[PDB]
């Protein structure tokens, strides 16, 4: 029913603290896999942290807003998911002491935890240093940087090709900031087989739905494109529209107006003398009749989302009603038009020999949902950077040095404020701690040693994931972008932040 | 730690069992591999007696519960379907890949490492497999080799005698739609009807394209004797107006002069074609197909005038039929020209009692045949498509991949071996990875010990036997290819036998199984939460 | 083929399941294996928390229902039966045994060749035992050696600090109880008193005998001082007809007279021993103990005389004081001679709130200790008997068997290594049989891995120095024994380290552990009928 008092607190705590828990064996290099079993029937076999968190219900409140952590930060940064997590809780967890050992009201561990996440966000955009967001070669061993700790590894330069080569192609900076739709301009396509490297990042986009009639041309070399929304069939009126008939030889004449209509929409279409016509509905049998023989390939039934993408491959703008369409909504610019039987199944390219579409393919259908999700990892990364030419010292090393620059003013504060601000330091350090753990070696060991080379020796030194000791990272670099430093900051410390301002939980709507 | 309901075997449990029902699917499936296999009965929860020795068969015929067996099942199936064959193979070599793997992770070897080590092997593998490999010449018309890879992709699923009932059939099929001179083909224009009655021995090969939905009128043509053949696609029946309509006669007989004005609409359109069996073989040396329908006052019109017109084709025979005459698949009867028919020689319409078998024999340009399976039971005659897929798709591959494999094992106990003495002097892999690659090594081994372990003759021993036969031609120099014997218990030479695995099942076989077992072997805990 | 009901794992089933259990009970264990192993707390359904690390403990201890569980269970426990140590080893042997020879099964070779090539591998192992082990001099007093031996077989099992403060106390008693000059003994001579308060550490070596019942009477010797000691046995309290009996009196007083004729009999029997503490330092320089009772009126008669009475003690005490003391077993008081009663130094009977403890300390010819284990609580005063119990058996056995053996699975990898390279020029096994001795062989190395697994440092790797760090001393000739330093993670000497495996442990861990295995080998089903 009711929990007030430390009862609350603590639980709330606990179950934060146990959230983290789960996927802490999955934030390093060498982090492993977490087959879920999802309720609709298959699996998901991914160790990249939200895809985790979102297939596991929970309980307890706090365990429930320490999960949406998790995806609110997979939405600004393609990455950092896990860390945030675990981050997130070691700070609640780091301040129970002070919350009730020594008695500190949760007003004042928040004023300070507010406090210390400003400077302790100075201490990160101390450490980033900027990035060539042209250089080819930069934004690769970027990309590559978060594809580790992922199945996606043993073809790691294969992937961050088709990331640039994909973020680059929906990229259109316009400016009167850069904008980068991932997401509607880089349709994905997994394939079922051959090799990883069998995948491209073709140049337009890839509909398995073939051609409306047999003797209809398999490829046009160049062709002229000419998408729209509207069918291709009698239409009928949006009203009581009743026909009554008595007059003997009147059923042939209705009965053929209908393909009168179907004829005058051919002509609209094949006035702009087209080859390739793509509609979003479909295709009446008469309709494709006329369109054979007009000179032209149909396409029947394709997504808009399928749609508008190609309307930025293809240039041709889609179009409504025919009678209207304009000579401008051409199909310039646009290469082949292929359709390869795959495997007892077509498909039709529009590739040029503004949106691509990643088509991959890997050994399974199962295998390749990995393949998606660390590919989408990377391509966020890199869009990031897009967006923000600024890097972060990776190994962890930069959330050591927040736990210094932290620790020691901190330490000359002074004030019952202290505590608190103690502990968002203490916290901090946990990462490199994981990813030590991870990796076999001694924690308390290597961290002393990590920490103190940090104390003086360069901020850019963090640990070595399949190895296990303490690099730099300028040395062997795994920067990581600096918004995702950001973010897995800003927003652990205000979820903590909240879960410190309960002190009672009620069930009952 | 957790929350209330949700199970999660965790730890090396968690890997446990992901390795102990690999190992499981793996022996269930072990016995129908190889021609010396086991023909398993299934039956439904119907009653649906259905036999089998195809992996995929009595894979996805079957409710299973076990993740890991799903993993293992939809990856075996994403091979079946894409080189579709293998399927078999795939399960067994992620199976045995996990046993041997698990060997050195219950020794310490951290996953991380035998995982490592398959990638460095696979590729390894897949390299040796280039170099392995027998380029073949695009040169078809070499009907005597691919009649090898008919029967070898066949005893793997035939009744012997059938095999060589079967062998050709298919390999003529799949050439009857390939376009010489590199090109490619679509196996969708090899129509595979299937028909009861008289055993799958005496199903037959069609170079046209055989049909049920025959002329369905009394005074219609039995046997269009050579004649012109017209792709229809038209509604030849009655029809309604697209918009709500409805008749009102105020007169006794007006009634009836609008009556005939409905059909009217009909004869329009359907005069257009009876003039064009006039305008053209107006006086004898004919049949209409069509896609939609024919009511049955049409039917009488075109049963008038001795037209064989047949009603509701199976709407991919618009293309299929366009090859097995060359006539125009005519949508709509408007701009029909009598130069756009199609010819075929003997078109006769066999009628198997209130069955109807209308055939498109004698052609000049086929491009399309036609595989009729024939069968006393449906059981059978499911089964004897199953091995004609299995083994059409087999040889229209060897096509597409102009490289072929000895079979027997041969390329697995090669680069078995390979692997074993390569790293000893390799040292192209890494430090305590080489477990890994040894593990893949020898995993590799299952298909030649199972395919003899079915045959019979001792794994262990006539394997053995391969591995002397072998470095006998080696310590003599000359290449030797290698295989198990699966009748005697000797070895041999694969190609010699006419024993061929396809390139593109192997090539897509190892990187499969790799890509499940190696990713499930970094598995460290089943969740099962979110209700 | 069946009869309703009874359910029954066939074929290689059968064997999996075997194999399965044995493996799984194997790695339950394999925890509690080592001084660098792990403390189980387990409760049962009523609460009573305990702890261990003995394999026997947690095995008796816990509700198993797989057969093959059981049969490896009561074969493990019929060791400890015996051996008294090395509970846990021979759960391993039978485990990794059969996960080594389920790997040739898994290939092919017939289990019955498995089999074979075990007991052929066993004989040759227990040969290689009686060449390896080291004849100790039969001379006691070589205290040094033996308290290596009870660290030995301690540091398996306690705090590490009370490793120190038990390995003497067990050697002491053990010594104690022992007769010189080859001969025998019996533990149960060394009574092993144990009570509540002060920590498992503060127990203490008591050269005489410690007992409960004390003299239950106020005006009692709270401390005899230098005196004899009465083994008595003889009922003296009140008694009863053995045939039906009863009273009658007639007159009012005559009551009274029969009311003492009852108690007289008393008296009769206990005046004969009264009268001999006084026959005996009758001026002062005394206590008798009694296996039956001693009623009220008759403890009056003892406190009057200042005789310390105790009564009802442990019938075996009888034994034990016996020899404590030296006075005879006097069962009836008739024949009573003051020229038997035994003698003891100082007996004092510290009394701790309500419970009684009687010391028989300072002997002349002790021959029989007494063990007190100290301890707070009762868990741990439970664990530290079955410390010392695993402890004491384990020194008293390095004195019967006049051999030891060097520990840190010194044997076991030598064994091991030997059979290899044995058969590879020893042929002096069978045909497809060297499998099993080979498997037998790599079987053995359990021992040395599982006791750095549970240490920390890679089984795989420490195990690859000792089998460096060995030959070193072959291929320069000498003996050098090695092990596994499950400290650093290098080899070491045993000897040198004082680490010993008592010989009749091992000559019936062996042959015990291949006795089932073996036996579970051959078994091809497991029925289950018979309601
Ligand atoms: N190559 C590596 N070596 C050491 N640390 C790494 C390495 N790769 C990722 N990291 C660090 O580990 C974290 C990223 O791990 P990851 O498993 O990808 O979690 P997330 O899901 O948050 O990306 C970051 O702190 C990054 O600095
Ligand atoms: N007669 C034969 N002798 C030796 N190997 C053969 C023989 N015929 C075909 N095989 C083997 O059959 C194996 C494939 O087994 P099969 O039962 O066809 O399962 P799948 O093809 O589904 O994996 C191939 O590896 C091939 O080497
Ligand atoms: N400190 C040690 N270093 C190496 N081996 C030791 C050490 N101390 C005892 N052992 C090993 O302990 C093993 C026995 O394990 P234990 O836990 O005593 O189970 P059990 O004696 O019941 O089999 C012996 O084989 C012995 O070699
Ligand atoms: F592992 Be994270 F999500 F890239
Ligand atoms: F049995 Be397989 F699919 F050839
Ligand atoms: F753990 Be054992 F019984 F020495
Ligand atoms: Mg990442
Ligand atoms: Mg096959
Ligand atoms: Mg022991």
């Amino acid at each position: 029913e009711r929990t007030t008092g430390r009862q609350a607190q603590i639980s709330n705590i606990t179950a934060a603290k146990a959230v983290a828990d789960v996927i802490r064996t999955c934030l390093g290099p060498k982090a492993m896999l977490k087959m879920l079993l999802d309720p609709m029937g298959g699996l998901v076999l991914t160790n990249d942290g939200h895809a985790i968190l979102r297939e596991i219900d929970v309980a307890h409140p706090a365990a429930k807003s320490m999960l949406e952590l998790s995806r609110t930060q997979d939405e600004e940064v393609g990455d950092g998911t896990t860390t945030v997590i675990i981050l997130a809780g070691e700070i609640l967890a780091q301040c129970a002491p002070y919350l009730i050992e020594k008695n500190i009201h949760p007003v004042i561990i928040i004023q300070a935890l507010k406090k210390a996440l400003t400077d302790a966000l100075e201490v990160i955009k101390q450490v980033s240093k900027p990035v060539d967001v042209e250089n080819d070669a930069a934004m690769k061993k970027l990309i590559q940087a978060s594809i580790g700790t992922k199945y996606v590894i043993h073809w790691s330069e294969k992937m961050c090709e088709l990331a640039l080569d994909a973020v680059k192609t929906v990229r259109k900076d316009l400016g009167q900031n850069f904008e980068i739709d991932i997401k509607r301009y880089v349709r994905v396509e997994k394939i079922p087989g051959g090799d990883v490297l069998d995948s491209r990042v073709l140049k337009g986009v890839l509909l398995n739905k073939d051609v409306v009639h047999p003797k209809m041309s398999r490829h046009i070399e160049n062709p002229r494109v000419v998408l729209l929304d509207c069918p291709l069939e009698y239409k009928k009126g949006e009203s009581q529209t009743n026909i009554e008939i008595e007059k003997e030889e009147d059923w042939n004449r209705i009965l053929q107006i209908e393909e009168e209509q179907v004829q005058l929409m051919c002509e609209q279409i094949l006035a702009v003398r087209p080859t390739l016509v793509i509609t979003e509905k479909g295709v009446s049998d008469l309709a494709q009749h006329y369109l054979l023989k007009g000179g032209c390939s149909v396409l029947r039934r394709v997504k808009k989302s399928d749609n508008n993408r190609i309307a930025r491959v293809t240039g041709a703008t889609i179009v409504n009603r025919v009678e209207d369409l304009k000579e401008s909504d051409v199909g310039t610019n646009c290469g082949l038009f292929k359709v390869e039987m795959i495997g007892d199944e077509y498909f039709s390219f529009l590739d040029n020999c503004k949106a691509c579409t990643i088509m991959l393919r890997g050994g399974s259908k199962d295998i390749l949902n990995e393949i998606d999700r660390n590919l989408q990892d990377a391509m966020a990364v890199a869009r990031n950077v897009m967006l923000s030419p600024s890097l972060s010292p990776g190994g962890g090393a930069t959330e050591m040095a927040v736990s210094v620059k932290l620790a020691e003013k901190a330490k000359q504060l002074e004030g019952i404020q202290q505590w608190p601000y103690q502990a968002v330091a203490d916290a901090m350090e946990c990462i490199p701690r994981t990813l030590i753990q991870n990796a076999g070696g001694d924690p308390i060991r290597l961290l002393s040693q990590l920490r103190a080379k940090h104390a003086q020796g360069n901020f850019t030194t963090g640990i070595d994931g399949d190895k296990g000791k303490i690099v730099d990272m300028v040395s062997y670099g795994i920067w990581e972008p600096e918004v995702i430093k950001q973010q897995s900051v800003k927003t652990a410390i205000e979820s903590a932040c909240l879960l410190l301002r309960v002190d009672d939980i009620v069930s009952g709507v | 730690l957790l929350n209330p309901k949700a199970e999660s075997l965790r730890r090396d449990a968690a890997l446990k069992v992901n390795v102990t029902s690999a190992e499981g699917l793996q022996s269930v499936l072990e016995t129908n591999l190889g021609p010396k296999g086991t023909l398993k009965m299934l039956v439904d929860g119907a009653g649906n007696i259905k036999l089998t020795k195809d992996g995929k068969v009595l894979l996805t015929e079957m409710q299973i519960q076990s993740p890991t067996a799903v993993l293992i099942a939809r990856a075996a199936a994403a091979q079946d379907e894409i080189t579709g064959d293998g399927t078999t193979t795939v399960v067994c070599l992620v199976g045995e890949l996990l046993r041997q793997a698990h060997r050195f992770i219950q020794e310490g070897v951290h996953p991380r490492i035998i995982t490592d080590g398959f990638e460095i092997a696979r590729k390894e593998s897949m390299k040796f497999l280039d170099e392995f490999k027998i380029s073949k010449t695009n040169l078809s018309n070499d009907r005597e080799f691919l009649l090898q890879v008919a029967r070898s992709s066949l005893l793997t699923k035939v009744d012997a005698d059938l095999t060589e009932v079967l062998t050709p059939i298919v390999t003529d099929a799949v050439l009857s739609v390939y376009d010489a001179q590199a090109d490619n083909l679509d196996l969708h224009m090899v129509e595979i009807m299937q028909m009861q009655h008289l055993s799958p021995k005496d199903t037959t090969f069609i170079k046209g394209l055989v049909l049920d939905h025959g002329g369905r009128h009394p005074d219609m043509p039995t046997r269009v004797k050579n004649a012109y053949v017209l792709i229809l696609n038209v509604s030849l029946e009655y029809e309604k107006t697209e918009v709500n309509s409805g008749f009102f006669y105020s007169s006794a007989d007006q009634r009836d002069k609008l009556a005939a004005s409905e059909r009217k609409f009909v004869d329009a359109k359907l005069k257009k074609i009876i003039d064009l069996k006039n305008e053209v073989c107006g006086m004898d040396p004919f049949v209409i197909i069509n896609q939609k329908g024919i009511d049955p006052m049409s039917l009488d019109v075109f049963a008038k005038h001795n037209i064989l017109a047949l009603r509701r084709a199976k709407r991919r025979n618009m293309e299929r039929l366009q090859l097995v005459t060359g006539g125009e698949a005519q949508n709509s009867v408007e701009d029909l020209s009598p130069q756009i028919l199609g010819f075929s020689g003997l078109v006769y319409q066999e009628t198997i009692g209130e069955e109807k078998f209308t055939y498109v024999t004698e052609n000049t340009d086929p491009k399309s045949c036609t595989i009729l399976i024939k069968g006393s039971t449906h059981y059978a005659l499911a089964q004897t498509k199953d091995a004609v897929r299995d083994g059409l798709r087999a040889v229209a591959n060897v096509l597409k991949d102009k490289n072929i494999i000895p079979g027997a094992g041969a390329f697995y106990i090669a680069l078995s071996r390979y692997l074993r003495s390569a790293n000893m002097n390799k040292l192209g892999a890494k430090g305590k990875t080489k477990t890994g690659i040894e593990a893949f090594a020898e995993a590799l081994l299952v298909i030649p010990k199972t395919l003899v372990k079915n045959s019979g003759f001792d794994p262990l021993d006539v394997l053995a036997m391969v591995e002397d036969e072998l470095d006998d031609a080696q310590d003599s120099d000359e290449t030797r290819y290698v295989g198990v014997d699966l009748n005697i218990g000797d070895s041999c030479d694969p190609t010699i036998e006419g024993i061929w695995d396809s390139y593109r099942v192997l090539r897509n076989a190892i990187t499969g199984a790799t890509g499940i077992a190696s990713n499930l072997l970094l598995c460290d805990e089943l969740l099962r939460a979110g209700r």
